[PDB]
RNA sequence: GGUUGCGGCCAUAUCUACCAGAAAGCACCGUUUCCCGUCCGAUCAACUGUAGUUAAGCUGGUAAGAGCCUGACCGAGUAGUGUAGUGGGUGACCAUACGCGAAACUCAGGUGCUGCAAUCU
RNA sequence: GCAGUCAAGCGUUCAUAGCGACAUUGCUUUUUGAUUCUUCGAUGUCGGCUCUUCCUAUCAUACCGAAGCAGAAUUCGGUAA
RNA sequence: GCCCUGAAAAUGGAUGGCGCUCAAGCGUGUUACCUAUACUCUACCGUCAGGGUUGAUAUGAUGCCCUGACGAGUAGGCAGG
RNA sequence: AAAUAUGUAAGAAGUCCUUGUUACUUAAUUGAACGUGGACAUUUGAAUGAAGAGCUUUUAGUGGGCCAUUUUUGGUAAGCAGAACUGGCGAUGCGGGAUGAACCGAACGUAGAGUUAAGGUGCCGGAAUACACGCUCAUCAGACACCACAAAAGGUGUUAG
RNA sequence: GGAAUACUGCCAGCUGGGACUGAGGACUGCGACGUAAGUCAAGGAUGCUGGCAUAAUGGUUAUAUGCCGCCCGUCUUGAAA
């Protein structure tokens, strides 16, 4: 026998695949795997990992926070990575060229995007391309922003959001939210 | 050797340096054992019974030899016994794998960087402790040995080799042990 | 009924020194305390403004705060199975630098120096500590020193 | 039927089970409770420092 | 415990500021080997003087072996020992052809008469009896007449097979 | 070195008894107009430094002195204690092994050190 | 409930023939208690009657040892269920 | 020290039994010998981990391949069938 | 006034040099915080280990416990009642203790060869009716931890002292 | 005085007997012996020889023999009860 520190047979916490069953996936998947296999390059590791992930971990990079990506020095040349989809955003005006490989563009986004004279290219196009991510620039999304993490941590004094299906006064809003009622959280 | 002949020829004794290095095996099972010293056991990477390790003798080894007294028997090895050890049950640790010491690539692969690009290399390193016995005795894999062919020339292993055998610092004797565990 | 006040069980901690009673010497007031000083805890029972809890006497900690009479400690408390951490308030009567820090900053300065010297002859250092190896080789000589030989004693009572 | 009163029985093995750590350290850490009006004034000397050091970019 | 042996231990305080240089002591010590032997070393040593192994050294381990190894004689022993309700001093007389061989018996002896085991028994002082009738014991001194013989009755030869087929003879 | 003011550490500084103390300082000491406080100019307040004195405070010395302080193979590796055994004993309890280790006792030494400032045969 | 160790005393005298205080070591499980382990989808709850068998700390009967055993009567003890 | 007395309970019975007396008992020492699902080497199953590999090259890329480690389980969770 | 337990520290979130901010603070360009620029990356400041570190969300069962060494309270005591640390049983088979929850040994995939543990080797029964020195004779011997009990008291048995 | 011998330890000294295993399936690695051609025990067994045919061998089943095995389910600290 053996005195143990570890558990046995544990397996890591990792994503390994895509929980996808979209065919076209898998063959993003099955080029990246091959990418980041037969290159060193980083970008490719990381792309072939970003594509297993699942729907929230991939939130929205929206067209805007590209726009302003490209703002950063040395930047506006390079070629901005999505590996999720991007939305569109009514609230810029001056949208500049460039080109942004993503898996999924919202009308509105390759409309901005295009008619601003710029590219909308799908990931493999992005690969061959850059190989090894040449001037690429991988960009995500606000994830911690989700109406569910609101409620994460929900506890006395914590400053977190009540899960309370109907709100306004009359809803938990009294004994133990002021000083006057009970206490307050 | 002659410097105890000389100092026996001046009438005075020669004394020897005190033992720079152990090789210690447990030698109880893994369960029933209170915290403290089940914790030395691992942090001297002896988890299962009858495996080995050397040891670096400095004070703050010396206490946890201590503490783990009761569950494993040491003592100073032999170059012959280190020889041994190491030939035929020398594993070396490579991204967590416990890989056999077949050729001298294998150590100067991992061990390059200190010196040490063999076997023997390795075993100097470890017998004469000093730089790089750290390194040198973490990439070897703690020894699996059997049980003492020959038996342990004890009523009851659970004493003190003082009080009739087995556990506790049993010196120059560990050799014969480990000889019959190897 | 069980009681649990808050000096509860400290009729020995919170007891002064024998023959060190009343007056708590100037010492005390001069001392200074800077912000991320590390502090002991010793309650001063003739001080029973800003006392410490029994829990936190003879725990060590940070100084986060220095108000007028009092500074603010950090306390590491293990409480169930994580450690969580404390802001307590103490008079400077209950505090007290470590001297185990104070040594710490000393051989900073003097690894610093001895740094200095050992490149300002390229040569090496060793700058950190070692245990207590083993022992070299000795030869005890015998003149004026011829082995005083014992033997164990009988037994004998005496009453 | 009296029963059982109390033990802290395996409630170490517990404790240890996946736990203790330590309470994670953070360089700029919580300023709850120090002092506020040092504090205020600090507010100004890091405006200051920053503004000042806008004298560097233009 | 086993077969025994004597040894020279010799040892010392660890040396310091003050006295560079202390002062040698010796035992003579009757164990099995040389880890029992520095043991009982420490062990004397801490009873005796107040010195702790921690703070001292041991500067030589000699075995003593025995001088003349086939000479018969007789030997003096004297024994502090432990019994279940108190603790007794004793001297008794030994005739063997070595010092080892002596106290293998004394050791033997001490457990058959008086149960007592190795721990609780000091061995004060063995020494050769040099003049015959010093010879207190008569156990040791019937054998030191002149012309000493006896016979050995009842001789119980030890069988190979498990049957045989005389009745055996019991006739030395 | 003495002395004084403000001190640090707070008996190696305290207690009892007895001697001694140049010089300066400190003191005791002279006085009650004034501010000031008392049953009481005793304390407290002011005035003189003038009439006086080391008598006391103070400072040191003495003592098989009381206390306190330091040390020691003095007791003692004692008591107590961590770990080990399918150790001993009917048991209370005890010994051994790897380690830690006191107090009472005995004897020996000691009896304020020291910072800032002013001042002095 | 039963049995010991001690021996101050009782016993004309005499500790112990027969007793034995103040203390103290035990044994027993036909007393009473203490506990609550077993049984609450159920072990019929006192006494007697009837019948068997077992224990021995022996009341009788056999044979002994002891006495403050003259005899008679008795008492103490052993082997004895 | 060992042995003897002190040492009384109920179906017939228990160093586990037989039986053992210079032991097959007690104390001690020395060797050899027997034996676990534990230890050592090896095969195979599975689990986990780390790699390699569709460049065009007959039939499984969630696949093939190399390597290391590990395997108790109630209540319970999950996975694959 | 121990032993055992118990807090903190052993650097990059560090060190030193220059001097910037502020309404705080100082008699004060004094400080106190926070920084710019410069310097030191071999042991960057003890040991050993690391089977990787960190982190988030959600949900089961449980919420009668019991046992052993030691510490320990109540009780005459209890296979009684109640706490302390650890290890167990519970949830766990396996080898030993004849027997057995909890002791000793040792934790378990299907197997082969070897060696062992605790425990044993007259025969039941695998394994010396082995070797060696003593002790003991019981008309009530004795025979192995936990454990299946024995005391005050006594013997001109016998042994050693 | 000069030797032996015991005890302990070392040899990258030689060597006999028995036992279990033989995973893998072109090559590739590290070597060793050779003046070389080349050979080898060097990243896992080959060679030679024999036996079996209404049979050797194996699966199943019944029985016997050695050792081993209490009734499941449940609540329970604890169930063969
Ligand atoms: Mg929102
Ligand atoms: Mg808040
Ligand atoms: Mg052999
Ligand atoms: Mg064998
Ligand atoms: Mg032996
Ligand atoms: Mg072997
Ligand atoms: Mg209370
Ligand atoms: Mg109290
Ligand atoms: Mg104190
Ligand atoms: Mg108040
Ligand atoms: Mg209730
Ligand atoms: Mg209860
Ligand atoms: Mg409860
Ligand atoms: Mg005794
Ligand atoms: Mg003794
Ligand atoms: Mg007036
Ligand atoms: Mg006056
Ligand atoms: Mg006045
Ligand atoms: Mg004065
Ligand atoms: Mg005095
Ligand atoms: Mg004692
Ligand atoms: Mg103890
Ligand atoms: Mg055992
Ligand atoms: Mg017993
Ligand atoms: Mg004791
Ligand atoms: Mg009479
Ligand atoms: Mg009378
Ligand atoms: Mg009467
Ligand atoms: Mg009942
Ligand atoms: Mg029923
Ligand atoms: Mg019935
Ligand atoms: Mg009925
Ligand atoms: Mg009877
Ligand atoms: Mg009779
Ligand atoms: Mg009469
Ligand atoms: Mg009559
Ligand atoms: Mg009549
Ligand atoms: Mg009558
Ligand atoms: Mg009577
Ligand atoms: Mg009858
Ligand atoms: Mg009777
Ligand atoms: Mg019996
Ligand atoms: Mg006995
Ligand atoms: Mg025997
Ligand atoms: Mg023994
Ligand atoms: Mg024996
Ligand atoms: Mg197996
Ligand atoms: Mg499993
Ligand atoms: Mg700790
Ligand atoms: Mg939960
Ligand atoms: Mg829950
Ligand atoms: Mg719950
Ligand atoms: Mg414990
Ligand atoms: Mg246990
Ligand atoms: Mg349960
Ligand atoms: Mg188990
Ligand atoms: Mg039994
Ligand atoms: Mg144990
Ligand atoms: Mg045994
Ligand atoms: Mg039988
Ligand atoms: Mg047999
Ligand atoms: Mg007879
Ligand atoms: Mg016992
Ligand atoms: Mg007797
Ligand atoms: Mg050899
Ligand atoms: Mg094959
Ligand atoms: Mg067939
Ligand atoms: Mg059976
Ligand atoms: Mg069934
Ligand atoms: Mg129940
Ligand atoms: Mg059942």
């Amino acid at each position: 026998g053996i005195d143990h520190t570890s558990k046995q047979h544990k397996r890591s916490g990792h994503r390994t695949a895509p929980k996808s069953d979209n065919v076209y996936l898998k063959l993003l998947v099955k080029l990246y795997t091959f990418l980041a296999r037969r290159t060193d390059a980083p970008f490719n590791k990381v792309v072939l990992k970003a594509l297993f992930l699942s729907k929230i971990n991939r939130p929205p990079v929206s067209v805007s926070r590209i726009a302003r990506a490209l703002k950063q020095e040395g930047a506006a040349n390079k070629t901005v990575v999505v590996v999720g989809t991007v939305t569109d955003d009514a609230r810029i005006f001056e949208f500049p060229k460039t080109t942004v490989a993503a898996l999924r563009f919202t009308a509105g986004a390759r409309a901005k995007i295009v008619k601003a004279g710029g590219e909308c290219i799908t990931l493999d196009q992005l690969a061959v391309r850059a190989p090894k991510g040449q001037n690429t620039l991988i960009l995500r999304g606000p994830r911690n922003s989700r109406e569910a993490v609101r409620h994460f941590g929900m506890g006395p004094h914590k400053g977190k959001a009540p899960r309370i299906l109907s709100t306004g006064r009359k809803f938990e809003r009294a004994r133990g939210r002021r000083r006057s009622k009970g206490f307050k959280v | 050797i002659q410097a105890k002949r000389d100092a026996k020829a001046a009438g005075s004794y020669y004394v020897e340096a005190q033992h720079k290095l152990v090789f210690v095996v447990r030698i109880k099972g893994i369960n029933k054992i209170p915290p403290k010293p089940r914790k030395v056991l691992q942090l001297l990477r002896l988890t299962r019974i009858n495996s080995g390790t050397f040891v670096k003798v400095t004070k703050a080894t010396l206490e946890l030899l201590k503490l783990i007294e009761p569950y494993v028997a040491y003592g100073y090895p032999s170059y012959s016994t280190i020889r041994q050890l190491v030939y035929k049950r020398g594993f070396g640790k490579i991204n967590k794998q416990r890989v056999p010491l077949s050729d001298n690539a294998i150590i100067e692969a991992n061990l390059g960087k200190y010196g040490i690009l063999s076997i023997d290399d390795l075993i100097h390193e470890i017998i004469t402790v000093g730089p790089h016995f750290k390194q040198a005795n973490n990439f070897l894999w703690p020894f699996k040995l059997s049980n003492p062919s020959g038996g342990w020339g004890v009523p009851r292993k659970f004493k003190h080799f003082i009080q009739g055998g087995s556990f506790g610092n049993r010196e120059e004797f560990i050799n014969k042990l480990v000889k019959s565990m190897n | 009924g069980k009681s649990h006040g808050y000096r509860s069980r400290t009729r020995y901690m919170f007891q002064r020194d024998f023959r060190k009673h009343g007056a708590v010497h100037l010492s005390t007031y001069l001392k200074v305390y800077k912000v991320g000083d590390i502090v002991d805890i010793k309650a001063n029972g003739s001080i029973q403004k800003g006392m410490p809890h029994k829990f936190y006497q003879g725990k060590t900690g940070v100084v986060y705060n220095v108000t007028k009479s009092s500074v603010g400690v950090i306390i590491n408390k293990m409480v169930g199975n994580r450690y969580l951490e404390k802001r307590l308030n103490l008079r400077v009567e209950h505090i007290k630098h470590s001297k185990c820090r104070q040594e710490f900053l000393e051989r900073v300065k003097a690894n610093a120096a001895k740094r200095a010297e050992a490149k300002a002859q390229g040569v090496a250092v060793q700058l950190k500590r070692q245990p207590a190896q083993p022992r070299e080789s000795r030869i005890v000589s015998t003149e004026g020193n011829v082995p005083q030989t014992l033997a164990p004693v009988p037994y004998e009572t005496f009453i | 039927a009296k029963s059982k009163n109390h033990t802290a029985h395996n409630q170490t093995r517990k404790a240890h089970r996946n736990g203790i750590k330590k309470p994670k350290t953070y360089k700029y850490p919580s300023l709850k409770g120090v002092d506020p009006k040092f504090r205020r004034n600090h507010k100004h000397a890091l405006h200051g420092t920053a503004k000042a050091l806008a004298a560097a970019k233009k | 415990m086993a077969h025994f042996k004597e040894y020279q231990v010799i040892g010392r305080r660890l040396p310091t500021e003050s006295v560079p240089e202390p002062k040698l002591f010796r035992m003579r010590i009757f164990a099995s080997n040389e880890v029992i032997a520095k043991s009982r070393y420490w062990y004397f040593l801490q009873k005796l003087h107040k010195v702790k192994k921690a703070s001292g050294e041991i500067v030589s381990i000699n075995q003593i072996n025995e001088a003349h190894p086939t000479k018969v004689k007789n030997f003096g022993v004297w024994v502090r020992y432990d019994s279940r309700s108190g603790t007794h001093n004793m001297y008794k007389e030994i005739r063997d052809v070595s010092r080892v061989a002596a106290v293998e018996t004394l050791y033997q002896d001490m457990a058959a008469r008086h149960r007592a085991r190795f721990r609780s028994i000091h061995i004060l002082k063995v020494a050769e009896i040099e003049k015959t009738a010093d010879v207190k014991r008569q156990y040791v001194k019937q054998f030191l007449t002149k012309d000493l013989k006896f016979p050995l009755p009842h001789r119980v030869q030890k069988s190979t097979k498990t049957f045989s087929y005389k009745r055996p003879s019991t006739f030395y």
